[PDB]
């Protein structure tokens, strides 16, 4: 498989356009411009500059996980994103009408991971820190309206003893499920305990024109909300056939918004 | 005049302040790169303290609504009987769900009073809420941080009267800078091409938990303001400076509390009582670079030393020679700097220090002061 | 004989000066942009300090009614004085007045007696009034800075008497600018609610301006012209320049100073005294560029004394001689040029330096002239 | 900054006195660098001096 890397600007004038630091305001948005770094074979030669109009349909639908993390660069304030994928990607291809977006142009690199039993991995992870609740809907009315009934099954954010501490439960939130995914944790330290924001587009069938042929479609905004926990330590390792698949796929649930992805630095 | 205090701490990375994108605080002093914890941050960490839970009055919230809801039981907790705010005045649609209130949470019970009465309607109780809402001052955290609260500026004209809501603070608080260069986070794009080793360098190297960052701390109490705040009560001033010095010593900005560690402890206060203020933040325009991190507090403070020695001694006037206090763990030189010139008493205990500080102050002792 | 400052100073990031917006104030300097204080406001720092309290005698404002039945007692007077000052030239515009008045604090007192001489209103207290304008300069402040008091129009046609309210200068102070490239920073800041159940997921997040730099401050004062306005006062004249002295040493302007915090004190002062002014801020038209081994500090009072040197040894006259001291914090920061020395007298102590200046000026001393 | 003196000129303006002209360029030479317009001075104070003159 394969790693890309993208750094874009943090820092620089404030009283300037800036539209690759504003490009990470909405995560929806990072994962259609990765979504659109994917291109399905006739796209690139109907458009090879990329000027007919976005379609979902015309792109490959392939899975990836991505990371959005921060570092500095000597005395520059840096956005790193690695991009973990399973297809060859070409941010040639997307960036072309972009390449202001990105302060340093793109990297990528064959990465080929295996580890027998035996390997103390120094790993970092952000996770969703979610569950579903048997009882998440007690219909907490506002105004004067305070409790009415109603029962549904959702997914909400993960909730700590309020006499143990948040760095503990996540670790053994994490090393609960651990054996399932193939690793065992010696080290677990919270680093960040955040939310992640976004809003997505969603067509509504307005009522029809004279001969509107499939309804008048209008945009309609909704927003999403996700709990963040990033986390590094220390993890070895056993049964390596089911490690690949982990380092495969992602951890956690909402792995196409940022989630999932394992970082481990062989020692 | 003035309780002047500067600080030298350790903050691990779990511990830090970010910004939108997630990214650690930062600034530039004296053209290089540094690791910020912002005013704000170490002001509200202050206030959520556990040494600070003693006084702890005053609720800075959106939803005035829902606070008052639990205090006045009744169906007249909401509709127009509780936006009522907007007819006394009120940003409700330029700002996002109203303007924020720093109210005393030990005044709700009047809100709940004149909310539980509807005989006069809204009409004069949309004003009288606004005299208690201006007198809802008298706090310990209300007298520091200060409030501004306004009023809008197309709902305050019907029939409304306002006084001056605000209320001048008495703690400056600045932003707290590393002594050093910001250190880069480790690379994770590497690991597709190369390998650090078998337990070797730039990997497992331990160096105890992880990479702390020294940081320069300064706080500027001052006396007359606060006292004047608290209408008088001078015995609770010094109550809120006391436990305002205990919480700073011992309280990280973010989560993760500590129970005991000793870590926690700074390495160094320099309380000094001048009636001017001055910021010896100047010290480390010439960066601290070091390889080993055992030493680099004890640099610190060396610098620290060289430049508090030169400014008091080169801004020295004759009419007001004062003197200060310093606290180190008896480990990184506290003897041998500057020849103690400033240092007079050198203490190696939190709760002697803040009983110093008191006994200069007016005469009091810690201990014995710790209720109304 | 001109007396003249220079000050560097560093600062903590701290957004001293404010843009009308929130940013900054910020300039260009050689082609690249560098942060700026603006003269007005250390101007009005220095005014309203601690140490320039004795001297400070006058009042810049804008609703001078207030002022007048704040005093005086009976406020209803307002009603009596307000619309004589709409007569004098104010034009009765907004405000009580939209132009500023400058003027010394005790002739209120005297406007007190226009109050009292009913039998004597209208026309009569309006050209009073107007005299007590004019003839209401002799304050070391007013003095010190300039007041042009041009009436506004539209006023009274029949008997509008001004005399000439223009006083000119005494000092004057240039704009602080960085002497390297500025990089200003966004403070995201965001107003965390105390109560859960806030039920609002969006951004809320917001956006603070602040930077860091090292400014050069420049100074001037007139000493003839200065004990002219002063009507020969040399001593209340010597107070002042020694006073303006302690305070522009120590005081910083106050915006955002409950958030930032950045009370600074200045690693370096020169003060020349010469017959002709000379501004060294073209020593920094090339960015001060920060090396390793030195600090901002040190290259700047560096480069600072290549140029006062240059200068020296450039446009020199033999009839006029140039005597300049050097202050630095217990010699921490000496006018750093290879072995040349160029200030003829190194001085590690302020009130030190400042007892020297006053008695260079003609024998004056700190105690006395208070 | 641009200027230019015609001696003859000034000469003959001057009724053929040489000891005046050669005063009058001096000075002029010396008033040019170290003059700078009053305009807005008391609070842009930007008393500057040439770098170069040829």
């Amino acid at each position: 498989i394969y790693l890309s890397r993208l750094l874009i600007d943090t820092g620089g004038n404030p009283d300037r356009p800036r539209p690759g630091r504003k490009w990470l305001d909405n995560i929806y948005n990072v994962h259609r411009r990765l979504s659109m770094a994917f291109p399905s074979g006739l796209r690139r030669e109907q458009d090879p500059h990329f000027l007919k109009p976005f379609s979902p349909n015309d792109f490959q639908k392939t899975p990836f996980l991505f990371r959005v993390d921060n570092n500095i660069d000597g005395n520059d304030k840096r956005a790193i994103i690695i991009v973990q994928s399973v297809l060859e990607p070409d941010w040639d291809y997307c960036f072309q009408n972009a390449l202001d977006f990105l302060a340093a142009p793109p990297e990528t690199k064959e990465y080929n991971p295996e580890f027998k039993a035996g390997q103390l991995l120094r790993f970092r992870l952000r996770v969703n820190a979610s569950v579903r609740r048997h009882i998440p809907e007690m219909v907490q009315q506002d105004g004067q309206t305070i409790e009415t009934g109603k029962i549904l099954h959702k997914r909400v954010s993960l909730t700590w003893d309020a006499s143990s501490t948040p760095d503990q439960a996540l670790a053994d939130w994490l090393a609960a499920k651990s054996p399932k995914l193939g690793f065992t944790l010696q080290r677990c330290e919270l680093l960040q305990l955040g939310w992640v924001y976004g809003s997505k587009p969603e067509p509504k069938n307005v009522k029809v024109k004279e001969q509107g042929q499939g309804y008048w479609r209008e945009h309609k905004y909704n927003p999403l909300r996700f709990r963040a926990a990033l986390l590094e330590g220390v993890l070895e390792v056993d049964d390596p056939k089911l490690f690949l698949k982990t380092l495969s796929s992602g951890i956690g649930k909402a792995k196409s918004f940022g989630f999932g992805l394992l970082s481990v630095l062989p020692i | 005049m003035l309780i002047e205090i500067h600080m030298i701490q350790n903050h691990s990375p779990a511990n830090l302040n970010r910004d939108d994108l997630g990214a650690p605080k930062t600034c530039y002093f004296g053209g290089v790169l540094r690791s910020r914890i912002s005013s704000q941050c170490i002001k509200r960490s202050i206030r959520t303290s556990n040494d600070f839970k003693a006084l702890l009055g005053g609720v800075r919230t959106r939803r005035l609504a829902d606070l008052i809801q639990q205090e006045a039981g009744e169906t007249e907790c909401w509709k127009k009987a509780q936006e009522i705010l907007n007819k006394c005045g009120f940003k409700n649609k330029d700002d996002n769900t109203k303007m924020l209130v720093f109210m005393s949470k030990d005044k709700i019970k009047d809100l709940a009073r004149i909310v539980l009465d509807n005989s006069l309607g809204l009409t004069e109780a949309a004003q009288q809420v606004a005299n208690v809402i201006a007198q809802a001052t008298l706090a310990p955290d209300i007298a520091l941080c200060g409030r501004m609260l306004e009023p809008n500026d197309k709902d305050k004209d019907k029939k409304v009267k306002w006084s001056n809501t605000t209320v001048e603070a008495a703690l400056q608080v600045a932003h707290a800078i590393s002594t050093h260069i910001a250190r880069p986070e480790i690379d994770y794009f590497v690991a597709a091409d190369d390998v650090p080793g078998e337990d070797a360098g730039a990997g497992h190297i331990g160096e105890s938990m992880f990479a702390s960052a020294c940081f320069y701390k300064y706080f500027s109490i001052d006396w007359e303001q606060l006292v004047k705040n608290l209408k008088g009560d001078t015995n609770l001033a010094a109550h809120t400076v006391g436990a305002f010095l205990l919480a700073a010593a011992k309280t990280n900005p973010s989560g993760k509390q500590n129970s005991f560690a000793a870590h926690n402890y700074p390495d160094g206060i320099l309380v000094e009582f001048k009636n001017s203020p001055i910021s010896y933040a100047n010290a480390f325009v010439r960066p601290v670079s070091v390889v080993k991190e055992s030493d680099l507090v004890e640099q610190s403070i060396g610098q620290l030393s060289n430049y508090v020695n030169d400014i008091r001694l080169g801004y020295y006037d004759e009419q007001s020679p004062v003197i200060g206090f310093w606290f180190s763990p008896n480990n990184r030189y506290p003897l041998g700097y500057k020849h103690s010139k400033l240092a007079s008493r050198n203490i190696g205990n939190l709760n002697e220090l803040v009983g110093a500080v008191l006994d200069y102050i007016g005469g009091f002792k810690w201990e014995e002061v710790q209720k109304s």
